[PDB]
RNA sequence: UUGACCUCAAAUCAGGUAGGACUACGCGCUGAACUUAAGCAUAUCAAUAAGCGCAGGAAAAGAAAAUAACCAUGAUUCCCUCAGUAACGGCGAGUGAAGCGGGAAAAGCUCAAAUUUGAAAUCUGGCAACAUUUCUUUUGUUGUCCGAGUUGUAAUUUCAAGAAGCUGCUUUGAGUGUAGACGAUCGGUCUAAGUUCCUUGGAACAGGACGUCAGAGAGGGUGAGAACCCCGUCUUUGGUCGAUUGGAUAUGCCAUAUAAAGCGCUUUCGAAGAGUCGAGUUGUUUGGGAAUGCAGCUCUAAAUGGGUGGUAAAUUUCAUCUAA
RNA sequence: UGAAAGUGAAUGCAGGUGGGAACGCCCUUGUGGCGUGCACCAUCGACCGACCCGGAAUGGAAGGGUUUGAGU
RNA sequence: GUGAAGAGUUUCU
């Protein structure tokens, strides 16, 4: 029974847990298998990059919206503005995300720049060898499998190292502004319901 | 849009832009062909028995009773108010 | 390892340390922590007061990301900046003042514990305590709020 | 009277097909109690054992009627984290997920709703010919006739759109054998070296002396501990076969290639799944709390409608998705 | 810290008092006196949160409190 | 489900 010092025990071992114990003795084996699959895939799709180029997007929620990460695929607007048809995008390793949209010019411009850099570094082989066509390249001899992250890395946003302190900043009251702004949002509804009572119940005064 | 994390128009200020039309959001619109088909079907099929009962209460100016019956028949009040307005238009369409 | 265990020492001692009178029976006061209100009360009330009962409101579907707000005090503010930035501004007279973006160091609110050196600095933060803002302003610096 | 059509039969009719087994893993149904709660009924054991149906090399899931509430994200699955947390619980014993974040892997699509209506443009079967083959064992092509099909088979479209019209733009799939190599492999071997002497012993594979090879001193065999006795071990090419336009000038050549896609302004448009959604109620289930999922029964929709937004309700906004 | 919305840690040498390790200095041979005072404990305050006050639409600044917290 | 009388725009015997 309980008589020792420490936390009251919590162990969730009342089912037949030994029946479903998962061990990891295959962890180095799985690691070797996965590396061999990557090597097999790389040799098969060569000289195409092993990884497709991805957009840069901002993660949701206030915990991560200060960061930048790879997204699933480029938006239809982003492909349009970079001069790439959506049916052609997949044929040259550009993923298409029909779900994501560009709510701001910054997201659009950032990813349009990624596509433009990709296209400028891209060597499209002609469909028929030795008969170059529009949109292709005529110097395919120096083609090799290269990492997209070596050419188009995901870059985090930089900072202002230093700047002058203006008189406007010196007069700014940060704490009071935070308290006022929170109070203003908090009592917006009461203010709106008050405004109805301020201008509607007074209408009987006319007649 | 102060650029703070509190207040009415909180959040970082970026360059806003117009999102393109998503055709999936067109759902719920009434196409002219579908409206024509439904008018024909309403001619062939009549009214459901509860619809006749609701219209009768509407024609006798028992507005609360019609609302109680339509909500009781359809479930929610929101569907009832839409149905009573539709049946009210029918009643006035005949007048 | 087993060679150094007390079990090895009890070989030849009949009761294995569990007594001849009371023994080492199966669960003689029940299993787990059962009985905190009845026969284990003198333990629960002495070492885990507050265990039984309810306190406070429920909150359905809590999501902790909108609540995220780790804090940093004033005495750590200058430690967030690189060594080269400290040497350039800390203690000097410059036309520009360094910017310390506390959010990119992983903090959502600047709190007021400790003291600041007497150099101007611009503190970019989502939130700041009142006393933290007063001490930043006394050092000649400012707080600029961000999202 | 016959014939047509419809519906319904029969045949050892012509050709097919299902069952049984394997159950580690997989998808469901049904479903305990021991046990824990120091008794015990809710609870727990457990959405477990037993029982029943059904698969594959994986299965299931899957291109949002999804998140969120952000500067937003972006099918599914799995791992780490979230987290023994929010929550459930004779709030007792006990139980207990999810969004974000990091990582593995990544891939996207098909229908139904449209008048081809200056042409059912679609499909199966029989018969015949002609090809083809892991293969006389396989797999098709054409012709013809008969059936199917307008109670709708094709074609453009699937909301991410798109279609019809106004106006401007470039142009592509298949056989032969080389080198580079590559799957089954091989007449399978160029692949190295002590079986000398002395002692003990039934036997030398032991000890000693003298040598050797080593990209080989892994292992096994042989009359006792053998790198050099035997098989092997290590190292490294040349004979085939087949996938052989997979890559190269893939040359040398087949002759695919004459009419189908890309963006581009303007319009008017833009069909979008019903006893289903939703509501009540009963049972069950869940961490899901005035119902999380499932199921019965009652009621039963709509067209900017409808779903979701984790506290019941009425109203008003906003966001996001687009079910059956 | 608070159930929560929230708010969030220096009057001062990061305080005072008592004991105190180690060190230094004076005696004069004692279990000495003097000065700093680590750790730790007891203790008087200060500071942050909750709570209870008066208290000159929204905010709670200065002033307080026998209290309260797994704080500084 | 389909029809007839009766009861102070209806559903009860
Ligand atoms: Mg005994
Ligand atoms: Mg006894
Ligand atoms: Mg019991
Ligand atoms: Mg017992
Ligand atoms: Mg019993
Ligand atoms: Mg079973
Ligand atoms: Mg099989
Ligand atoms: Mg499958
Ligand atoms: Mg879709
Ligand atoms: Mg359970
Ligand atoms: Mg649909
Ligand atoms: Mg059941």
């Amino acid at each position: 029974a309980i008589h020792v010092k420490g936390q009251l025990p919590n162990a969730h071992f009342h089912k037949d847990w030994q029946r479903y114990v998962k061990t990891w003795f295959n962890q180095p084996g799985r690691k070797l298998r996965r590396r061999q699959a990557r090597q097999t895939k790389a040799a098969k799709i060569a000289p195409r990059p092993v990884e497709a180029i991805r957009p840069a997007v901002k993660p949701p929620t206030i915990r991560y919206n200060m960061k930048v990460r790879a997204g699933r695929g480029f938006t239809l607007e982003e492909l349009k503005a970079a001069g790439v048809s959506r049916r052609v995008a997949s044929t040259i390793g550009i993923p298409v995300d029909h779900r994501r949209r560009n709510r701001s010019e910054e997201s659009l411009q950032r990813n349009v720049e990624r596509i433009k850099v990709y296209l400028a570094h891209l060597i499209v082989f002609p469909r028929k060898a030795g008969q170059p066509k529009k949109g292709d390249a005529t110097d395919v001899s120096g083609a090799e499998q290269t990492d997209v992250a070596a050419v188009l890395p995901i870059t985090q946003e930089a900072v202002e190292e230093a700047k002058p302190i203006t008189e406007e900043a010196k007069n700014f009251n940060a704490f009071s502004t935070l308290s006022n702004e929170r109070a203003y949002a908090r009592y917006a509804g009461a203010r709106a319901a008050f405004q109805k009572k301020r201008a509607e119940e007074a209408e009987a005064k006319k007649k | 849009a102060p650029g703070l994390v509190v207040g009415l128009n909180k959040g970082k200020t970026l360059t806003k832009r117009q999102l393109p039309e998503r055709p999936s959001r067109r759902k719920g619109h009434l196409s002219k062909r579908t409206a024509f088909v439904r008018s024909i079907v309403r001619e062939v099929a009549g009214f459901a028995p509860y619809e006749r009962r609701v219209m009768e209460l509407i024609r006798n100016s028992q507005d609360k009773r019609a609302r109680k019956l339509a909500k009781k028949r359809l479930g929610t009040l929101k569907r009832a108010k839409g149905k009573i307005e539709e049946l009210t238009s029918v009643i006035q369409s005949s007048r | 390892p087993t060679h150094t265990s007390k079990t090895r020492k009890l070989r030849g001692h009949v009761s294995a340390g569990h007594g001849r009178i009371g023994k080492h029976r199966k669960h003689p006061g029940g299993r787990g922590k059962a009985g905190g209100l009845q026969h284990l009360r003198s333990h629960f009330d002495k070492y885990h007061p507050g265990y039984f009962g309810k306190v406070g409101m429920r909150r359905f579907h809590l999501m902790k990301n909108p609540l995220w707000r780790p804090t940093v005090n004033l005495d750590r503010l200058w430690t967030l900046v690189p060594n080269e930035t400290r040497e350039k501004y800390l203690g000097k007279n410059t036309e520009v003042a360094p910017v310390i973006n506390v959010l990119q160091s992983g903090y959502g609110k600047v709190l007021g514990k400790g003291r600041l050196p007497d150099t101007p600095v611009i503190i970019q933060t989502r939130y700041v305590s009142r006393r933290a803002e007063e001490k930043i302003k006394q050092a000649g610096g400012v707080v600029e709020l961000i999202a």
